[PDB]
């Protein structure tokens, strides 16, 4: 699923990420746009062997289990085929886990185009 | 302070100044670094860490 930007904000709200941890939800939208452009079927092959899955990217080597990761941890204990889902509950899940033990800091896509930014612009005009 | 680890059965090498993320795994330390722009991964046991990674996970822990 592609999710629009505002019904993305939507259901991230829902699931308890405005302030997880101090982030607003902006950090989390504007997160999910640069990892994954808002669909939670995108894959990505890092070159060390893992890969990334669904809406925010979330790597094989710790979190999930794909299978074809040396030394995987799976610690949001899923199979990563569970990260491409429509429902976004286990990605949200799982995110949490990485940022509880820290920060945003995980994501390439947020240290690159959202720290430091307007982050909430990407929550304006959406209905909360 | 460089963290020299082995990843892919390849031995590398990275500054603690690149490093953006840390938790503790049982007897390892897992962080994440800058890779020019990319995440790189790594871990080390906390007995073979570099005390300065052992300060930014004592940091994230409060």
């Amino acid at each position: 699923k592609v999710f629009g930007r505002c019904e993305l904000a939507a259901a991230m709200k829902r699931h308890g990420l405005d302030n997880y941890r101090g982030y607003s939800l902006g950090n989390w939208v504007c997160a999910a746009k640069f990892e994954s452009n808002f669909n939670t079927q995108a894959t990505n092959r890092n070159t060390d062997g893992s890969t990334d899955y669904g809406i925010l990217q979330i790597n094989s080597r710790w979190w999930c289990n794909d299978g074809r990761t040396p030394g995987s941890r799976n610690l949001c204990n899923i199979p990563c085929s569970a990260l491409l889902s429509s429902d976004i509950t286990a990605s949200v899940n799982c995110a949490k886990k990485i940022v509880s033990d820290n920060g945003m800091n995980a994501w390439v896509a947020w240290r690159n185009r959202c720290k430091g930014t307007d982050v909430q612009a990407w929550i304006r005009g959406c209905r909360l | 302070v460089k963290v020299k680890f082995f990843w892919n059965g390849e031995e590398k090498e990275v500054d603690t100044s690149k490093i953006v993320w840390v938790k503790r795994a049982g007897k390892s330390v897992l962080f994440i670094y800058d890779d020019n722009g990319k995440n790189g991964y790594g871990d080390v046991t906390e007995k073979d860490a570099p005390k300065e990674l052992l300060d930014m996970l004592a940091r994230a822990e409060r």
